[PDB]
This record gives C-alpha cells, sequence and structure tokens, in this order.
RNA sequence: UAGGGAUCGGGUGGUGUUUUUUUAAU
RNA sequence: GCCGGUCCGAUUUUCGUGACUGGCCAACGGGGCCUUUCCUUCUGG
C-alpha cells in the first residue's frame, strides 16, 4: 500500500498490511507513520533456524522512525511471528556505512565496545559488545544479529554483553 | 542571554551599513 | 583446545566434535581421574568452563576476576579441582556448587603458573611465575613449605 | 606456491584479474587433456611432488577441491565411458596400498620429523578418495560385475583403513553396489561393513556428523536391499541413538531417508512411536525448506502404515487440528498438506471432516490469505469427497453458525443437494436483500462527503457470482454499484449481469459516475464502451461523450484516452468529444502523451474540430487575459517554487 | 484471497451454534498445543542447564 | 593492586576516573524534570552550566554550580 | 599540566530517549544565531535547552558547517575573536593605569598566543591574508 | 615522539620489570602488524586491540620470552646482500632472533624475506 | 626503580553531628 | 541429492530395471543488471 512500488511481493505487502492494521487500531499513531518510507525489505536465513527481515529506511527518515520502533516491533512480532525485524540505513568510505548499519542494526543506540583480539595462531576475532540495556529481551536475538551482519558485510563479528552471559 | 554585537558576518554588515548611512 | 575445543579419537583425521560456548579461545584443559566422561577447561575470557561428553555438551561456566592458567582435578574426590590463575592464589572449587571456591591457597607474589594434586589426594604442588614452587595441604589454605 | 599465496594473502587488492577463477581452469582443461595415456599422469605427478614435503589443512582442503574439480571434469568428459582406464583405477589402488669429528656444521636448527612418515598416508588417503570418486563417476556409464570383483578387496581394505575421506567415498560406493549381486564374498562384505557402520555409531558421540549421517543412509540401503536383515536390538539401539539428535541441524536428509526406509520396511519397535512424536512436532514447527516436507512424508507413512490405538489415533488428530492454528505461514502449509494427504487417501474422514471443515474455515478467517486459499482448496476437496452426512452437517453449520456467519455461509454456498442449496440460496437472497439496501447509498454519500461495512457487500457480490430471482438480484447489484473493492466487485457483477440477462442508460450513468468520482476500472471501461457501441440512443451517446469530456486519476485518465481512441459516418456520428484530446495534444503524463499520439495516429472534419477546439481555447485564454488585465496574485503565481523546494 | 478481517474470534463460538452432537465432535477435536520454539542460544542455554542438572545428579553417586 | 588490564570489575571502573579507563565516556546523565509551575517536562543536563528556564513558565529549574547543578527545591526529576 | 576535558561517548547516534525532530534543532540553532550568540554558547544552550548531546551527533554535521550552510557564518573564528577581545580589554585597562606590569606581561603573552593562531589561520587561508592584527 | 619506538620501549621495560599484562596506549596498524609477526614467532602471547575511536589501546599478555625488542629510527633502504651484515651487527647470532623489515608485502622477518626473495627498509629488530 | 601517609584547591558519592525552618544564598 | 509422474512385468498397494518427465534443494561456474539514484564545479581560447 505505502511501499515503493517498483518491485512488490507478498511478505512486504503483508507487513505493509500490518502497518495499516496498526493504523486501523488508530488512537496512538496520530499521523506519525504517514511519513513512512521503505526502500526494500528482505528475508535472510540465519543459523538459528529462523529468519531475519531487514527493512530499509532512506535516512532522512531514520529519525522519523523514532519512538515507533518498540511498538511496531511488538506489533508485528505477534502479527507475523518468529521472525526478527531490523531497520537499516543504506547508501575512504563504506566502513562508515558498515558500522553505521551496525549501530542502527542493534537498536537506535547502545553499542559501547569494539574489541579485537589476535590469537597466537593468526586468527583474529572481533567482538562488539552492547552496554547493559534491555538484556532480557536482546539476549534472544543475539545470534540473528551477528548472522545478518556477517551476511551483510562478510566481516566475522561476534556480539557480547558485559554481564555473566 | 549574553549575545554579541559583533563576530557575525551579517551583524558586521549591518554595523558597516549603519556607518555608511549615517 | 585452540580457537575452540575439539574432541578427537585416534581413528579419525578430522575432529569428531566441537564443544565451545562462543567463539572464544581456550588456554588449557584437563580430564578427570575418575568419572572420566566430564572435563574442565579455562579460556582467556577469564573463564572456567565444564563439559560433559555423555551429554556431549558444555555444562556450566563461571567467570573469575583474572585468567585461569592451569586447572587440575582431584584423583580422590572426583568432583573437586584446583585452579591456578594470574591473581596470586590457587582457588579450589567444588564442582556441583560453583558459587563458592571452597578453599583459596593464598601465598605467592606473582602469577600461579601451574598446580597439581598428589595422587594421595591431599597435597597441592604449585609453581609460580616468580621463581619458586610451593607445596600446600588441602585442608589448610596457606603454604606448608617452599622450594 | 607463490602466486597462490600472494592471491590468498590479504594485502594485495587493487585488481579485477586477481580474483583468479583458479579451478574452472582444470574443469575446462581435462575436457581436452583427457588422452588418458600420459597427460593425466602429468596432472597427478606434481601434486605428489608438492605433497611429499609438508602441507596444512588450508592447502589440503583447496587440493581436495581441485581433485573434486578433476572428478567433475571426468564425469563431464566422454572419452572414458568403457573400461579402458579401469586399469588405471586399479593402478591407483596398487600405488596406494667419531665420523663427524672433521665434518663441519652450520645451520643449528634441525629437521622436523613430521614431514612424510604420516603424510605418505595423506597421499594415500587423498588419491584413494580421487580414485574412488572415479569409480563412483563411472557408475554413470556402467556397473559390470567382472570389472570390479577385482576391485572389492581394495574396497574393503580402504574401508578398514578408516581415514575419514575414504570412508565417505566407500560408503557411497557400497550404497550404489547394494543393488547389484556378487557372491557369498559380497554377503560377508555387506554384513561386515554393516557391523562397521554400527561400530562407528557406537563410538562416534553424535549422529549429526557427515560420516554418521551417510552411514545411516548406508544402513537404509542395507535394510532396503538384502535378503538377510540383522539384529532387531541393534537397530533399536541405533534408532534410540539417532532420536535425541533430531532437534539440532546438520542431520536432515540422510537420517530422515533412513527413517523413511525402515518405516516402509514395516518393523515394529517401541522407539518408532517416540521418533514419530518428535518428527510430527518437527514437521509442524521446523524452519528449513523441505525438511518439514520429508518429515511430513515419514510421519504420514507411519500414521498410515502402522497400527496405533484409539488414544493415539485421537490425540494425533486433534494435534493436527490445533496445529492448524500455528503462527507460521509454512508450518501451516505443511499441516494443510498433511490434511490433504489424509483427504486424498474413509470412516476416519467421516469422523473428522466436520471439525476439519470448521477448523479450515477458522484458518480461512485467520491471517494473510496464503493459508486461507489453501484452506479453501482443502475444504473444496473435503466437500467434494463428502458423501451425504458430512455435507448435511456442513450445510447445517453454515445455515446456523454475525458477519462471519454470513461470510461463511456465502463461501460455503460458493464452494458447494441442489434443493438444499436452493433453500440456502433463498436464505442467502433474503440476507442479500436485507444487506444490499441503502448501504451503497450511504457509501456514495461518504464519497460525496470526501470529494465535496462492505463485508456483507463483497459476500453478496461473491454470492451473485456464484448463483425472476436473477432479475431482483440484478436490481440489487445495480443498487450496490450505485469501498473501492466493493465497487470493483459490483462493476464485475454488473458486467456479468448485463452479459447474461432507460434502464441501461441509468446503469451506464451509475457506471460512469462510479468510474469518475484499477483492473476492474479497465474492465468497466470495456463494458461501458461495449454498451455505448451496442447503443434515446443519440441522447445517450451525447451524454456519453459529455461524460468522457468531464472525465478527461491516472488509471481512469488512461482508460478515458483508450476509450476515446477506440471510439474515434467517420466523423458525423463522432464529432462530439475530440476537445479533450485537443487539450491533451510524470509517468502519467508520459502515458497520456503516448495515448494522445496513438489517438492522433488513429480529415476535413478533423481540421474543423481542431480549429473549433483551438478557437475555444484561444477564447478562454483571451477571457482569462482580459480578466487579469481588468483585475490587476503574484504571491500565488510565484510560491510554487517555494512549495516545491 | 478475499481477506476481510471481520474482528472475529469464534472457533468455539462457531462450534457452539447448532444442535446436539456437533459440540461432541468439536470436543472430540480439541488439543490446543504446540507453541513456537525459542531462538537457538536460549534453547542451548536451557538444555545445557538440564545437562548440568543430570551431571550433578551423576556425581552425587560419588558424593558418598 | 593486581588486576587484569583488560575488562576489570565494574566497581573498579566506576571507582576510577572517567578518562583513565579503557573506553572513556561520560558520567553525567541527562534527566527530565517536571516544571512545578506548569506541569510539563523538559530535559536538562546534569552539570548544567546555565540557569535553564522552562518554556511554559520561565520560573527556574537549576541554578548552576561547579559540578552538578542544584535543582530548585520544587522540581521533581528522573534520570534517563 | 593537568587534564580536564569532556569525554564524548563511544556511541555516535542520537541517544534514543530523544523525542524531537532533526530540523527543529536546526531551527533552534539558527534562532539563537539570529539572536546573536556565539557557537560555543549555542552548544551549551543546546546541551541544556533540549536534550541533544552535540550537533555533530544529533544533526548531520557540526554547527560551524550548518551555520555556514544557513548563511550565518562568522567572519573570524571563535578563538581568534575571543583572544582579540581579551587583548583589547587588557589594553584598555593598561591605558587606564600604565603601572600594571603584570598586565603588560599578560598583554605580551596574549599578543604571542594570538599571533600564533593568526599564523595558523593565514597559512591555512580561511581568513583573507594581509590580516595581521591591525 | 615515535609511537612505534615508545610502544616497543613500553613492552621492553615492562618485560624487564617482570609484569605479565602490559597496556600500551598509542597504537597504530604498524604496531599491530609488528607485534602480530612477533607473536607469529611466539615471542609474546596473545594480545588485544581495544578500539575506542581516538587512538585505540593495546594490551599484550606476554609470557616470558622477550629480552630486548626495539626499532632503528633511520629506516633506510637495505639490500638483500646486506641483511646478513645487519643481522651480524644487530643480533647475538645468525638464527637466534630476527629482524623485521618493511617490504612489498610488509612486516616480514628476515627468514621470510629471504624466502619470498624481496627486501626493503628496516623498521625493527626483536630477539 | 616503586610503594604509603598527610595537606591545599576542585568535583562525585555516603550518612551522623554541627546546621536549621517561606527572605535570598548554599 | 530429494520427490511426483508416463510407462514394461508382477499389482488392484508396491517393487526390478530401462527409457523419459517435471516440482525442488545445495555446490560450481557463464551472461547481464542495481549499488556512476534524477539536479550544480577543470587546468587555456
Ligand atoms: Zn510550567
Amino acid at each position: 500500500a505505502k511501499i515503493l512500488s517498483q518491485a512488490p511481493t507478498e511478505l512486504e505487502l503483508q507487513v505493509a498490511q500490518a502497518f495499516v492494521e496498526l493504523e486501523n487500531s488508530s488512537p496512538e499513531l496520530k499521523a506519525e507513520l504517514r511519513p513512512l518510507q521503505f526502500k526494500s525489505i528482505r528475508e535472510i536465513d540465519v543459523a538459528g533456524g529462523k529468519k531475519a527481515l531487514a527493512i530499509f529506511v532512506p535516512v532522512p527518515s531514520l529519525a522519523g522512525f523514532h519512538k515507533v520502533q518498540t511498538k511496531l516491533t511488538r506489533e508485528l512480532e505477534k502479527k507475523f511471528q518468529d521472525r526478527h525485524v531490523i531497520f537499516l540505513a543504506e547508501r575512504r568510505t563504506l566502513t562508515a556505512v558498515h558500522d553505521k548499519i551496525l549501530e542502527d542494526l542493534v537498536f537506535p543506540t547502545e553499542i559501547v565496545g569494539k574489541r579485537v583480539r589476535y590469537l597466537v595462531g593468526g586468527n583474529k576475532i572481533q567482538k562488539v559488545l552492547l552496554d547493559s540495556k534491555d538484556v532480557q529481551q536482546i539476549d534472544y536475538k543475539l545470534e540473528s544479529f551477528q548472522a545478518v551482519y556477517n551476511k551483510l558485510t562478510g566481516k566475522q563479528i561476534v556480539f557480547e554483553i558485559p554481564s555473566e552471559t | 542571554k549574553k549575545a554579541k554585537k559583533d563576530f557575525y558576518r551579517f551583524q558586521v554588515r549591518e554595523r558597516k551599513k549603519q556607518e555608511i548611512n549615517q | 583446545g585452540g580457537a575452540k575445543i575439539h574432541l578427537w579419537d585416534v581413528n579419525r583425521l578430522k575432529p569428531v566434535s566441537d564443544l565451545s560456548w562462543g567463539a572464544d579461545n581456550i588456554t588449557s584443559l584437563k580430564f578427570n581421574q575418575n568419572e572420566t566422561d566430564i572435563l574442565a577447561s579455562t579460556g582467556s575470557d577469564n573463564s572456567i568452563v565444564l563439559y560433559d561428553l555423555r551429554t556431549n555438551s558444555p555444562t556450566q561456566k563461571i567467570v573469575q576476576t583474572m585468567r585461569t592458567n592451569a586447572i587440575c582435578w582431584n584423583p580422590m574426590e572426583a568432583f573437586n579441582f584446583v585452579t591456578a590463575n594470574e591473581d596470586h592464589n590457587a582457588y579450589y572449587y567444588d564442582m556441583r556448587n560453583l558459587s563458592r571456591s571452597l578453599n583459596v591457597f593464598k601465598d605467592h607474589v606473582s602469577a600461579v603458573m601451574d598446580v597439581d594434586f598428589s595422587p594421595t589426594g591431599d597435597e597441592i604442588v604449585t609453581g609460580s611465575y616468580d621463581k619458586s614452587i610451593r607445596i600446600y595441604k588441602t585442608n589448610h589454605g596457606h603454604s606448608r613449605e617452599i622450594y | 606456491g607463490f602466486a597462490g599465496e600472494e592471491k590468498d594473502s590479504e594485502n594485495y587488492h587493487t585488481k579485477v584479474k586477481e580474483i583468479k577463477s583458479n579451478k574452472s581452469y582444470d574443469a575446462g582443461e581435462i575436457l581436452a587433456s583427457n588422452i588418458s595415456l600420459t597427460e593425466f599422469g602429468t596432472l597427478l605427478s606434481p601434486v605428489k611432488a608438492l605433497l611429499m614435503v609438508r602441507i596444512n589443512l588450508r592447502n589440503q582442503n583447496k587440493l581436495s577441491e581441485l581433485l573434486r574439480r578433476y572428478l567433475l571434469g571426468l564425469n563431464h568428459n566422454s572419452d572414458s565411458e568403457s573400461e579402458s582406464i579401469l586399469k588405471f583405477c586399479h593402478q591407483l589402488f596398487q600405488e596406494s596400498e667419531k665420523e663427524d669429528f672433521f665434518l663441519v656444521n652450520l645451520e643449528s636448527k634441525s629437521y622436523t620429523i613430521n614431514s612424510n612418515s604420516l603424510l605418505l598416508n595423506s597421499t594415500l588417503q587423498k588419491f584413494a578418495l580421487d580414485l574412488l570418486r572415479n569409480v563412483i563417476t563411472r557408475h554413470r556409464s556402467f556397473l559390470t560385475v567382472s570389472h570390479l570383483e577385482g576391485f572389492i578387496p581394495f574396497l574393503r581394505d580402504s574401508l578398514l583403513s578408516e581415514n575419514e575421506g575414504v570412508v565417505i567415498s566407500t560408503l557411497r560406493i557400497l550404497i550404489t553396489l547394494i543393488r547389484l549381486d556378487f557372491s557369498d564374498e559380497s554377503s560377508e562384505i555387506f554384513k561386515n561393513c554393516a557391523r562397521k557402520v554400527l561400530n562407528i555409531i557406537k563410538v562416534s558421540p553424535s549422529t549429526s556428523s557427515e560420516l554418521c549421517q551417510m552411514g545411516l543412509k548406508f544402513l537404509s540401503a542395507f535394510i532396503r536391499h538384502t535378503d538377510s536383515t540383522l539384529k532387531d536390538t541393534a537397530l533399536s539401539y541405533v534408532l534410540g541413538r539417532v532420536l535425541p539428535d533430531l532437534n539440532e541441524p546438520s542431520r536432515q536428509g540422510l537420517a530422515f531417508n533412513f527413517l523413511k526406509a525402515l518405516v516402509s520396511k514395516h518393523i515394529m519397535l517401541p522407539e518408532l512411536y517416540d521418533i514419530a512424536d518428535t518428527t510430527r512436532e518437527i514437521m509442524v514447527t521446523n524452519h528449513s525448506k523441505e525438511i518439514r516436507d520429508v518429515s511430513r512424508s515419514v510421519y504420514y507413512q507411519f500414521l498410515m502404515e502402522y497400527d496405533q490405538s484409539k488414544g493415539r489415533l485421537e490425540k494425533q488428530f486433534k494435534f493436527m487440528v490445533d496445529n492448524l492454528q500455528y503462527p507460521t505461514e509454512s508450518g501451516r502449509q505443511s499441516v494443510m498438506e498433511l490434511i490433504n494427504l489424509i483427504i486424498t487417501k474413509p470412516a476416519l474422514l467421516s469422523k473428522l471432516s466436520s471439525s476439519f471443515f470448521l477448523a479450515l474455515v477458522n484458518v480461512s478467517f485467520n491471517d494473510d490469505a496464503p493459508r486461507c486459499r489453501e484452506m479453501a482448496s482443502v475444504l473444496i476437496s473435503t466437500m467434494l469427497p463428502k458423501l451425504e452426512n458430512k455435507d448435511l452437517e456442513i450445510v447445517e453449520k453454515y445455515i446456523a453458525a454475525d458477519n462471519a456467519s454470513f461470510l461463511n455461509l456465502g463461501l460455503r454456498t460458493y464452494k458447494v443437494s441442489i434443493g438444499f442449496e436452493h433453500t440456502i440460496e433463498l436464505d442467502e437472497l433474503a440476507i442479500k436483500r436485507i444487506r444490499y439496501i441503502l448501504s451503497d447509498t450511504s457509501v456514495g454519500s461518504e464519497h460525496q462527503w470526501d470529494l465535496v461495512f462492505s463485508s456483507y457487500m463483497e459476500a453478496t457480490e461473491s454470492v451473485y457470482k456464484h448463483g425472476w430471482d436473477g432479475i431482483i438480484t440484478c436490481l440489487l447489484y445495480p443498487h450496490s454499484w450505485v469501498a473501492n473493492l466493493v465497487h470493483q466487485l459490483i462493476a464485475n457483477k454488473d458486467k456479468l449481469e448485463i452479459s447474461l440477462t432507460t434502464i441501461a442508460t441509468r446503469i451506464l450513468h451509475q457506471l460512469g459516475a462510479p468510474s469518475i468520482p484499477a483492473n476492474v476500472s479497465i474492465k468497466t471501461l470495456v463494458n461501458i464502451s461495449i454498451l455505448w457501441k451496442e447503443q434515446t440512443g443519440e441522447d445517450l451517446k451525447y451524454t456519453t461523450a459529455i461524460d468522457y469530456m468531464v472525465t478527461r486519476g491516472i488509471i481512469r485518465s488512461d482508460e478515458h484516452r483508450m476509450d476515446s481512441f477506440m471510439s474515434k459516418a467517420l466523423l458525423v456520428q463522432v464529432l462530439d468529444e475530440d476537445e479533450v484530446i485537443a487539450e491533451g495534444e510524470y509517468l502519467e503524463t508520459y502515458y497520456s502523451r503516448a495515448v494522445d499520439e496513438e489517438q492522433e495516429e488513429l480529415l476535413e472534419d478533423k481540421l474543423q474540430v481542431s480549429d473549433f477546439t483551438k478557437i475555444y481555447t484561444a477564447v478562454k485564454q483571451t477571457v482569462l487575459e482580459r480578466r487579469k488585465e481588468r483585475r490587476s496574485a503574484d504571491k500565488k503565481l510565484r510560491k510554487h517554487a517555494r512549495s516545491r523546494e | 484471497g478475499a481477506s476481510g478481517k471481520l474482528s472475529l474470534t469464534d472457533m468455539m463460538n462457531v462450534i457452539d451454534d447448532r444442535q446436539v452432537i456437533e459440540n461432541a465432535n468439536l470436543l472430540k477435536g480439541k488439543s490446543s498445543t504446540y507453541e513456537v520454539p525459542l531462538p537457538q542460544r536460549i534453547q542451548q542455554r536451557h538444555d545445557r542447564k538440564a545437562a548440568y542438572e543430570i551431571s550433578r545428579q551423576e556425581v552425587s553417586k560419588w558424593n558418598d | 593492586l593486581v588486576q587484569d588490564l583488560l575488562h576489570p570489575t565494574a566497581a573498579s571502573e566506576a571507582r576510577k576516573h572517567k578518562l583513565k579507563t579503557l573506553v572513556q565516556g561520560p558520567r553525567s546523565y541527562f534527566l527530565d524534570v517536571k516544571c512545578p509551575g506548569c506541569l510539563n517536562i523538559t530535559t536538562v543536563f546534569s552539570h548544567a552550566q546555565t540557569a535553564v528556564t522552562c518554556e511554559s513558565c520561565s520560573t527556574i529549574l537549576c541554578t548552576p554550580t561547579g559540578g552538578k547543578a542544584k535543582l530548585s527545591e520544587g522540581t521533581s526529576f528522573r534520570r534517563k | 599540566k593537568g587534564i580536564s576535558s569532556s569525554a564524548i561517548p563511544y556511541s555516535r547516534n542520537a541517544p534514543a530517549w530523544f523525542k524531537l525532530s532533526s530540523e527543529s534543532v536546526i531551527e533552534q540553532i539558527v534562532k539563537y544565531a539570529r539572536k546573536g550568540l556565539t557557537p560555543s554558547q549555542i552548544g551549551v544552550l543546546l546541551r541544556d535547552a533540549h536534550g541533544v548531546t552535540q550537533a555533530r551527533v544529533i544533526t548531520g554535521n557540526k554547527i560551524m558547517r550548518i551555520l555556514k550552510s544557513n548563511g550565518l557564518a562568522p567572519e573570524i573564528p571563535e578563538d581568534l575573536y575571543y583572544l582579540i577581545k581579551k587583548a583589547v580589554s587588557v589594553r584598555k585597562h593598561l591605558e587606564r593605569n600604565r603601572k600594571d606590569k603584570d598586565a603588560k606581561f599578560r598583554l605580551i603573552l596574549i599578543e604571542s598566543r594570538i599571533h600564533r593562531l593568526a599564523r595558523y589561520y593565514r597559512t591555512v587561508a580561511v581568513l583573507p591574508p594581509n590580516w595581521k592584527y591591525e | 615522539s615515535s609511537v612505534l619506538a615508545d610502544a616497543l620501549n613500553a613492552i621492553n621495560n615492562a618485560e624487564k620489570t617482570g609484569k605479565r599484562q602490559v597496556l600500551l596506549r598509542p597504537s597504530s596498524k604498524v604496531i599491530i602488524k609488528f607485534l602480530q609477526v612477533m607473536q607469529k614467532h611466539g615471542y609474546i602471547g596473545e594480545f588485544e586491540y581495544i578500539d575506542d575511536h581516538r587512538s585505540g589501546k593495546i594490551v599484550v599478555q606476554l609470557n616470558g620470552r622477550l629480552n630486548k625488542c626495539g626499532v632503528i629510527s633511520p629506516r633506510f633502504n637495505v639490500k638483500i646482500g646486506d641483511i646478513e651484515k645487519w643481522t651480524a651487527n644487530l643480533l647475538p647470532a645468525r638464527q637466534f632472533g630476527y629482524v623485521i623489515l618493511t617490504t612489498s608485502a610488509g612486516i616480514m622477518d628476515h627468514e621470510e624475506a629471504r624466502r619470498k626473495h624481496v627486501s626493503g627498509k628496516i623498521l625493527g629488530f626483536v630477539y
């Protein structure tokens, strides 16, 4: 309905139907999602069995997707269950695009550390590690995050939280 | 609160325009 | 142990199983001396891991404050081990309650590079990164004597 | 070597030619170098010359990939399809199986002993893999007994070597050879290697390894093709071993083929029930393609071919019934296909079809329609398969069980006792009369309030597509055409009714007002053009031309341009509405320009109409210019740049 | 494909709108089970917790 | 005394300086305050550096100090 | 010497408790600029007015480039103008009473520290050369 | 100063004192690949590049095996027929120790330099 | 080469006495 | 590699093979296309 109409398909029309069904459940989205703008969504298989759908946002509107992230994720997570939905921006360079899609891949915010350690054999290993926020929710989708970041740039990045886990 | 009467290009244009006029 | 712990047997050129928690290297391992199918290891996430080959899986993981160098099981208790780490005290853990290190042998000045139980089951040899070795008893917690 | 290490090194980037394509080299090369006399030996020989020294697993795995490329090249080749080089496969089998007081010395570092006292065995393992893949590619040509009876001692020797890569090939070769028949020597070899794969399941502490999986496929072949099965208790053990591995991946096709194999081969085991339960939950709840399919296959094979009791036969059925309410779109599809297989191949159908139609109706009322269309197809198969009593109870439930009740009754009548269908159609005609009355008038009032329900309406449109009752329903459908999907369904129904069965002038006025104030809009434009061509005939044609002038957003504009180019005595009964095309003389603008050029491609009266339209436009421009000159605004004529920017 | 939402939650209500024994067939088809699995690391964490429970249950043989 | 020079105890990193840790960062939090005059909310920095004023009724919110600024005795705050 | 500075965090995005748009910050900073306030004062009044961290994080770029884009550029940069203002103030005080030899010393030091920055600005050529402090 | 020289002086005098984990604040990819090739030779243990955006810090878990590292501050061209003179002038023996040179792959030692048959300038020695 | 105590100036946290409360301050 | 099918023979299910078919799955490589969105700044006439 409100997607770019150059190449539609069934699951993106289904999640646009989820958007306008949230609009049918009207009294909270006071024309705030009328400036929505997709570019493309895409399903990606991960190693956890399930799939992650990446929805793209053209990034004058990533700040338009501002307070709507949490409510629409918990809306389409009961609507179109057992997937993992992640918004991303897109476009001497392209490392900036890599860590920017990382920083908007995890959450609107909350990465706090990049470490890389080098074993004695020669294997590098590069950890990114979140800060402490909403860990009881973000622990579930941690394998999907490293899976889709490895699928999207080929860098082998392992995610971590400074806690017992 | 503590604005400057100088230091901006358009404000020093206004100051020199006032000096040109009178 | 290496990038992640592997389990071979001598009839295969390829690893039979791979048993890590996450992609984190593992500094040292040790099997038991009885109830042989379980084992312990230590990785440079400052972490002690246990594993069980009967379930063929890791089973628990504690994280101390510094990196454990060398672990060693007890050949008479079968569920107690000593643990030698870079803070200058060899801890002595009970397995089935890994919340409390039920002893701590606390006499060195530098990193505790290795420990082992005597097969009589009550003496600990340790050897430090400083140029000295010590012998402890299990039931005391300070040094019996020093070479 | 050096070029390969510089290519696989990281710090050399900026070229397109250093992505190197290095193995299509030999994949194309041995399509021509297969003289199979000397040059294949010169392929194999520097591999040995580099392999004698030292190797890593890096160079080992890329070398094994290279020899895989050689083997797919030989299968793609057509120079050795008849027994001329099985000599060389046999050849590769036969080639696999005080004094220093004055001596000066520098170079204090010694020789590392690790060089070849194993790695000769690495050579033996890998070209044993090469030659056994050669035999498994010559299975494509022929399977001759007397040409590899002389091979089978080397085959059992390389099986009893157990250096993983040779076992992966030899279990495949025995899988292909189990169809054949050698002598009692093969009977001993087959029972021996069956004991061997039972031994490797006994010692390997996982069945989700490639060796154990392919060995389970070999156990499937040994069950399926022999005269002598063996050891009920040991196959019970190996199935109890494979049972807890069903959850975690890298187990799928080979073990599930073994499952399908022995459940076809009918043996009764207490652990088959447990693996049936776990594979049923796997079939519903899995997340990988075709694994749910093969688990559905083995679960259907167990559920039909084996013998349960009343409790299991009830609980699995209600498990399917409420597995229909699973939240995915594909696990629901797989349980739909399971009910489809139960439907296609009954007294259990008579016991289950009522609740099955009810649950598939609930799945039709469920989520986004890729499951609801399959539910409609399955309910159509069930209603076609129903003899009398299931259809009777279904008609009772459709006639008894608000808006969902009416939509369910309408869809049930749309699917499928014509007299009971006529009584239900009388109830449906009463419902359509009470529904399609002034709701379309209030909808037209809402459209007028814009440019100043619909579930029962789409149900009535579907029921009118299903079915002077036709005349009264045609009047009600004309009232209903008199929100966008409802108008689309009503325009389709009005075209069908005008095809099947002034009043036609009023129907044309309602259709023109509906098209004025997308694919159904094209079909409505086609129906209106057909009605005007079948056509107060001159007054209706003049009103049609004036309606086309008032019409000429983008879809209706393209339909208006297409209708004008299709409508325009060459010009005597045509010169009425060319002024809109003269006024039409950004993609909507491009489509309108293409349709305007097509209409201009499609004489004296044309010049007359063009002069009249140009004079009317010039008089309008003169009136606007005089109004501006006598009323002389600039903000409204200049703010468009600020609004666009 | 004609997907009107209809706001209805009427499985048992659609069953309970007729004469006798149709509700008997509807009760004969009633399980209401088989929820969705959790992600991979949470399933791994819970079954290695279970493995820890059975390993402590094993070495409690040696406890005496 | 003798700790790992990688990730130390969280008590130790909160103990030491905000520049001397591994990845330096802030220790000032943004907090939202309820204006007691007209009961609306506004954001304010911890080390506020200026007497910030409400947009509805510009009474006062926090007189600045060297470190944290003192909230002005009728205001109700929350960290965020 | 001593260290006393800000510690800009590891994240580089708007801190997600933000409940305000992006161009509104631009309107706020051009409003304070048309009020006539220096960029560092824009930065602190934007740290405290509405909860931004700084403009390179919350907007697309820094306040100097966004004010040059909105057409309110300064003809001389902040530190240059502030050292000139301090120099003329201490010069006026010394000409009020010439006996302040410590103010003479500090005027020499401020003259040196402003000629260093004038050398940097001339050699990078962001002010028009011939500019050599009157 | 020279960041490479101060980094190698940091791990050198920390080894001379006798610590285990050495922090090393000013990092760069030259130091990364430097002590990467020295950990290939096993002269330290593993290490870590903690990445904050300003410079990145280095922590090395060296065990005991260094006795002297260092650099040579004039990084001059050195021919292949002169690294033998430079090994004899820098190290206590021929094969005891190494000397790593910057070259056309870049952080090779002199054994790998004579293997790959390239050379370049000398940036540091380690033994 | 490293460690510890005390003091001055600034900041953070704690929670007892000095303090006090609708005049401002801190 | 999985599966369905036209067949011959046994069958009124299902299997042996020979053909042949498509529905799909992974590994290879080949040809394009999108990541120079649609819009402003060269050394000289
Ligand atoms: Zn207020």
